[PDB]
């Protein structure tokens, strides 16, 4: 069920994986708004 | 004329809450709105699907020039509907097919079909996807990520978070437009905000 990982993962944020993007090889527009 | 190939143009895309005071007073508040940079596409794979006709089929199969990556900047600050809207060009009369499908750690988790016909247009064609009532799981999704005390926990949130929107012919099967969608929260004063990326193979 997806409500029940959606539910996880926000009590999970809350209540303190893979290579986040901000360590990725993207443009620094990307990151800051214009 | 940034998002686009050359078979189809995304002139308009916008994802909006619209509630009705009374019978004839509405209030429309806009989450993100579309009214050339490079990115290697094989950065991002790893957050869609790729089983078949996953991303990096798609992408290999081509054309090359049909793929795009979004990034928005939300503005989740807001006889209710729930809403998505978006206007296509293309010199061709054409069915398209537009498949949506919402993400979640590269997962498939609800994906949303609409089929789409021409209408002629100053000598070209339009197509129209209009007041398309987005899915449980994306209200539900806003609604806990509005909850959130800090801002950089629905960025956080946000980071295994992906929308895959692919556009087909449905007669040829040739892809028309691909845009991969990353979103943050927006923090400014301007509201919504937006960054248009082309995938390339390096
Ligand atoms: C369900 O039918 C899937 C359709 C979802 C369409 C995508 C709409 C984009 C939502 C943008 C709102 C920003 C959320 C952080």
């Amino acid at each position: 069920d997806s409500e029940t990982d959606l539910e996880a993962l926000f009590n999970a944020v809350m209540n303190p994986q893979t290579v986040p993007m901000r360590l990725r090889k993207l443009p620094d527009s990307f990151f800051k708004p214009p | 004329r940034s998002v686009a190939s050359s078979k189809l143009w995304m002139l308009e895309f916008s994802a909006f809450l619209e509630q009705q005071q009374d019978p004839d007073t509405y209030n429309k508040h806009l989450f993100v709105h579309i009214g050339l940079e490079a990115v290697d596409i094989r950065q991002i794979y790893d957050k869609f699907p790729e089983k078949k006709g996953g991303l990096k089929d798609l992408f290999e199969r081509g054309p090359s020039n049909a793929f795009f990556l979004v990034k928005f900047w939300a503005d989740l600050n807001t006889s209710s509907f729930y809403g998505v809207s978006s206007q296509y060009e293309s010199p061709e009369n054409m069915i398209i097919t537009c498949s949506t499908k919402v993400c979640s750690f590269g997962k498939q988790v609800v994906e949303k079909v609409e089929t789409e016909y021409a209408r002629y247009e100053n000598g070209h064609y339009s197509y129209r996807i209009h007041r398309s009532p987005l899915c449980e799981y994306m209200i539900n999704f806003i609604h806990k990520l509005k909850h959130l005390p800090e801002k950089y926990m629905m960025n956080s949130v946000l980071e295994n978070f992906t929308i895959l929107q692919v556009v087909t012919n449905r007669d040829t099967q040739e892809t028309l437009l691909c845009i991969a969608y990353v979103f943050e929260v927006s923090a400014s004063e301007h509201g919504a905000q937006h960054h248009i990326f082309r995938l390339v193979k390096e």
